[PDB]
């Protein structure tokens, strides 16, 4: 698969 | 040249995403608003009016407050704006305000390409991810039977001759996947493989 990146995003 | 919304909706239903799919869209995909449910979608980077540029896959995981953005190229947000004029904050905002109690989420995106620079299979790699998603939504980018078959290489390497074999091997297997998994693929194999070819951009 692929590596990946996870950010918390507040709205 | 490329792949059409009709053909990706077919391929996506064939993959088992029928109960979770929200249709293919242009860049103005409204997001995940209907309710808090396992949902995924295919989203173009341009408007319908441009006749179509690049396929992305989106998925929402209700169990984990997480939206996955899948670009087979694994471009950055900035590189998404830059190359494709594509943004998707409007879309994430509408999805958070709707589904997130605290108005927050996790957006998780690929940092690697599985696609050759001149390939026109994007739409199809999107299909493949979505299968992975709808079966393993907790672990879809990597570490699951479907995406395991692909081999990520860092997006920073997209244009390098060292990873061309690798992105080609990726295409051949993608085709095998869709061959093994999709009646609509097998019925139009020869054609889709010509239109989505590993170097379609060179032969326009
Ligand atoms: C990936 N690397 C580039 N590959 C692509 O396939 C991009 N192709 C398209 O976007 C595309 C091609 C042909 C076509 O119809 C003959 C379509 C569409 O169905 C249209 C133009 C109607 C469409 C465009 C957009 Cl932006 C969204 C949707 Cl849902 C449909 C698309």
């Amino acid at each position: 698969g692929v590596k990946s990146l996870k950010r918390r995003r507040c709205y | 040249s490329g792949s059409s919304e009709q053909e990706l909706a077919a391929i996506v239903r064939d993959l088992g995403c029928g109960p979770y799919f929200l249709g293919t869209h242009d860049k103005r995909f409204p997001g995940f608003l209907a309710g808090n449910k396992l949902a995924c979608a295919i989203v173009n980077t341009a408007g319908r009016e441009t006749g179509g540029v690049h396929w992305l896959a989106f998925g929402w995981n209700p169990r984990s407050r997480t939206c996955y953005m899948f670009d087979p190229f694994g471009f950055s947000d900035r590189r998404l704006k830059q190359i494709y004029s594509f943004e998707y904050e409007a879309m994430l905002r509408r999805s958070a305000l709707a589904l997130s109690p605290d108005r927050c989420l996790s957006l998780e995106q690929s940092t690697q390409t599985v696609q050759g620079p001149d390939s026109a299979a994007c739409g199809l790699f999107c299909c493949m991810f979505l299968h992975a998603f709808v079966h393993w939504p907790d672990r879809p980018m990597d570490g699951n039977p479907t995406m395991n078959l692909l081999t990520g290489v860092p997006n920073g390497m997209l244009q390098s001759p060292q990873v061309l074999p690798t992105l080609r091997r990726n295409q051949e297997k993608l085709y095998r996947f869709l061959a093994h998994h999709s009646p609509y693929f097998r019925s139009h194999r020869a054609a889709i493989e010509h239109a989505t070819a590993f170097d379609k951009m060179k032969q326009l």
